[PDB]
C-alpha cells in the first residue's frame, strides 16, 4: 500500500492537521575516512573523508500552533 | 484566368 | 477583425455583402460543408478548406442567391451583394440546437483512493467483499476526544486493508463539533461518520468506520 | 429570414412565387423528394440534394404547375408565378401523415406502455425516433375545458401513433387545477404534462404532449 | 489573521425530474380492457452541482 | 418478478392509494476522509473529503390527507 | 527585432504589412501550415518550411487577402498591404485552442491528479508536453482579490486542459497573505504558487500557474 | 578578430553588414543550419561547412533579407547590407534557452574505495549484506585516546572485510576534539563516527565503525 | 523570373 508519512501534527480558520503547507525533511550525511593504501600500479592513495547519504528525505506536516 | 486564386496545398 | 457569427434557421436566408475582388470564406463550426450552388457563371472558383470551409471568388456585379449544404443535412441560403473591398468571413450557426451531448466525466481517480472508497461503501451497505472475512474488532483504534466512549462493534479484514466500526457515545452533555481529523491514530487510512452530522450533542451516538492497514508495515 | 411552410394535403395545390435568375428549393420535413414534373420547356435545370430536397431553376415567365413526388408515397402540386428576385425556400409540410411500413414494424415489435413512454421521453428531450416524421399539427385535437385556449407547435407521426404539443393559456383570472383526463377527446391515447402541475395560475404557459391514433376517427 | 486551509465546500446533489403520462382506456391484443392509469419516468437524472464558491 | 416499491399510502373525488402523482425519494450521501499519503513518484497527497452515493433513489406515493 | 504576434481567432482577419522585393514568413506556434491561398496572380512564390511555417513573396502592389490553413484544423485570414522594405516575420498565435484528438488520448489515459502534477512541473521547468501547443493567454482568467493586478505571460492548451501563467502585482501598501482558494473562478481547476509563499510583501512579483477546462464555460 | 556573437529571438531580425567581394560565414553553436533563403539572384553561392555553417558570397549592391533555418526548428532572419571589405563571421545564438541538460557525474571511484563505503553504509543502516554474518567483536581494535573507554557492541564479517562497532565512553570530563586518525591501529582500513560531531564532551558516547581486514595478511 | 526566390536545402 502507499506509504503514510506524517503522523498528525501536534494536537479562514479551520484547525486541520491536514492541509498545512508541507516541507521536506533533511537528508542524513555520514563521513568515512579511508586508510592510506596502495594500488596495483603502485600508486599510494591518500583520499581523505568521503561523505555519503544514508537516508533519503521524507515529507513532514509542520506542527501547528 | 478570371477569378482564379492561387491555392497551393503543401504536402 | 472577428468572423461575423450568424445563427440563421434551417432554410434561412441571410443577406450579406461579399467582395468581388478578393476571396470570401464561409464556415460552420462543427460541420463540414459538402456542396455549394449559385446561379451559373456567378462564382468563378470554389475550394474546400481544412475542416468545413468554402473559399469562393465572384467576379459578378449583381446580387445573387447561393445555397450551402453541410454534411448533417443542413441547407442554408445566402443573398450576396458583391462590393469592392476586403474579403469577408462568415461563421454560419444553427438556430435551435438539435441534440444535447452528455459529456462523461473524463476524470479518473487514484487507485488507492478508490480502494479506500469501495471498502467504506461496502461496509456501509453491509455487503462484505469476497476477500474480506470477519474477525475481532481492535480494542483501541481511534482517538477519543472530549469524554467520548467507544464500544467495539464490527470488523472485517482482508489482504491489504482492514476495517473496524465503533460506536461513539457522548457523555459530555455539551454541544460538540466533529472533525474526522480528531479521531486520528498513527496508522489510520480513513474515518467515516456514517451519519453526516456536524455536531453531536449529549448521547450523540454516531458510528464511525476506520480502515487501517492489515499487515501494517 | 425563415423558410415558408405551407402544409398542403396529398391533394393540395398552392399558388406560390418562384424566382427567375437565381435557383429555388422545396423540401419535405421527413421525406426524400424523388421526382418533380413540370410542363415541357418550363424548368431550366433541376438537382436533387443529399438531404432530400429539390433545387430547381425556372427561366420562363408564364404561371405553371409543378408536381413533386416523394419516396414514401406522396404527391404535392404547387403553382408557381415567375417573378424577378432572389431565390425562395419552401417547407412543404405533409398535412396527412404518410405511410411508412418500416416504422410500423418497430412500433408494433415492442410493448405498448413502453412505446408510449419512449415517444414521450423523446418529445421531451428532442431525440425524435428514426421512423417518425414531422407532420402538420392538428388544429383541434384535445378537449379544451372551461376557459383555456390552445395554439399548436409541433407534430410527429409514424404509422399507428401520432404526437402533438399544445401550448395552453389560461384566460380565467382564477387559477384552474388541471387533471389529464379533462383533456381526453375520442381518439387520444395519452396526455402528459411536462412541468408536473397540480394547478395552473392565470396567464399560465404550459405545454402538454398528447398522442393520438394515426387516421383513427 | 493568517490561516492555511483549503477552501471547504458542501456537496449539493440536485434531485431528479419526474414526468408522468396518463394512459387512456385501451383494449389489448388478448382482449382485456385496461381502464385509465399512469406511467412515470425520470426525464433528467440527478447529479452533483459544481460549487459556485469555495470560501 | 418486478419490484413493488410503495406500501399503500397512509390509510372528481376518489380515495385511492394508487393514482397519486408519484415523487422520487432522496439519494444517500456518505463522506469519507482520506489520510494524507504519498505515491510512487513521491508526491504527497492531501485529498480532503470524498462524497459518494451509497443508495440510488426509489419511487414513493405521497401520504394522502 | 522580434516577430510580431497578432493572435487572431479562427474567424480573425488582420491588416498587416507585407514586403515586396525580399520574402516574408508567417508561422504558427504549435501547428504546421499546410495550405495558403491568395487571389490569382498576387503571390509570386511560396515555400513550406520544415518547422511548419510558410515563406511567401508578393510582387503585386494592390492590397490583398490571404488565407492560411493548418494541419490540426485551423484557418486565419490576413490582409496584406504591399510596401517596399525588408522582409517581415509574423507569429500567428491561435487565440482559440485547436482540436487535437491525439493529445486527448494521452490526457485521458492516465490518472487525474497525476496529470495536474505533470502539466505543472512542466510549466515550472519548461519541458512542455509534446501534444500541448502555445495559445493566447486568457485576459481575465482568475479572481483578483482586493488590490492585486495581473498581466498575462504564456499559455499552453491541449484538448481538455489549459495552462496559464499570471504575473501578480500587489498595489496595496500592506503585505497581503494569499491562499490559493482566493483565486478560484468558475472553471479553474488548480492554482499553484511557484515560490511557495505564505505572504506577499508590497511590490510583489509572483507568478501563479493556473489551469482551466478547454472551452468549459 | 572574434566572431560577432548575436543572441536574437526566434523569428528575430538582425541588421548586419556583409562583404560583397569576400565570403561571409554564419554559424550557430550546437546547431546545424539546414537551409538558407534569400531574394532570387542576390546570393550567388552557398556552401555547407563542417558542422553547422553557411559560407555565402553575394555580388549584390542592395540591402536584402535572408532567412536561415536550423535542424531543431529554429528560424532566424538577417538584414544584410553589402559593403566593400573583409568577410564577416557571425555567431547566431538563441535568446532564452529552451531546455536544461542535467549532466551526470561522469567520475567513477576506485573499486576498493567503494567497497569500504558500501559496507560502512550497510552497517549503519543495519542491513547486513548477504555475504556478511555475525560473529564476536574484536577485543581491542582501536587506539583509545585521553581516557576513553571502549565497550564491544557489534560486528559482522565476510570473505574479505570485517566490521566492528564499539561504543566510546568519555571519562575525561573535558572538551575533547575527535580526529579519526587518532583511532588508528596497525591494520585498520576505515573509521566512521556515526554521529558527525567534532567535539565530544564528558560522557561523549559516539559509536565508531571500523573495518579491518578479515583474512589479514 | 521576378518575385522569385532561391533556396538550397542542405543535406
Amino acid at each position: 500500500t502507499v506509504s503514510t508519512t506524517p503522523p498528525v501534527s501536534a494536537g479562514v480558520r479551520c484547525d486541520n492537521p491536514g492541509t498545512v503547507h508541507p516541507q521536506r525533511s533533511r537528508d542524513q550525511i555520514a563521513t568515512v575516512w579511508i586508510a592510506p593504501w596502495v594500488d596495483s600500479d603502485n600508486a599510494f592513495h591518500q583520499p581523505g573523508r568521503v561523505s555519503f547519504v544514508v537516508s533519503p528525505a521524507d515529507w513532514v506536516l509542520p506542527a501547528r500552533v | 484566368r478570371p477569378g482564379m486564386m492561387d491555392s497551393q496545398e503543401f504536402s | 477583425q472577428s468572423p461575423a457569427t450568424i445563427s440563421l434557421p434551417q432554410g434561412g436566408q441571410f443577406r450579406l455583402s461579399i467582395s468581388n475582388t478578393d476571396p470570401n470564406m464561409i464556415f460552420i463550426p462543427g460541420d463540414k460543408v459538402t456542396a455549394i450552388t449559385a446561379p451559373g457563371g456567378m462564382l468563378a472558383d470554389k475550394r474546400l478548406t481544412r475542416a468545413g470551409g468554402v473559399l469562393f471568388t465572384s467576379v459578378a456585379t449583381r446580387t445573387f442567391t447561393i445555397f450551402v449544404e453541410t454534411a448533417r443535412g443542413q441547407t442554408f441560403s445566402v443573398v450576396a451583394t458583391p462590393v469592392k473591398g476586403e474579403g469577408r468571413v462568415y461563421r454560419l450557426m444553427s438556430a435551435e440546437p438539435p441534440s444535447r451531448p452528455e459529456t462523461r466525466k473524463w476524470e479518473t481517480a487514484q487507485a488507492y483512493e478508490k480502494l479506500l472508497i469501495s471498502l467504506n461503501r461496502a461496509v456501509l451497505t453491509g455487503d462484505i467483499p469476497d476477500g474480506y472475512g470477519e474477525v475481532k474488532p481492535l480494542s483501541d483504534g481511534i482517538r477519543l476526544p472530549g469524554g467520548f466512549s467507544v464500544t467495539p462493534l464490527k470488523a472485517w479484514a482482508g489482504d491489504q486493508l482492514r476495517a473496524d466500526r465503533y460506536e461513539l457515545r457522548n457523555a459530555n452533555t455539551w454541544g460538540v463539533a466533529l472533525r474526522e481529523q480528531d479521531f486520528w491514530k498513527p496508522g489510520v487510512r480513513a474515518v467515516m461518520f456514517d451519519n453526516n452530522a456536524q455536531t453531536l450533542m449529549g448521547g450523540g451516538r454516531m458510528t464511525v468506520t476506520v480502515i487501517r492497514g492489515n499487515g501494517e508495515g
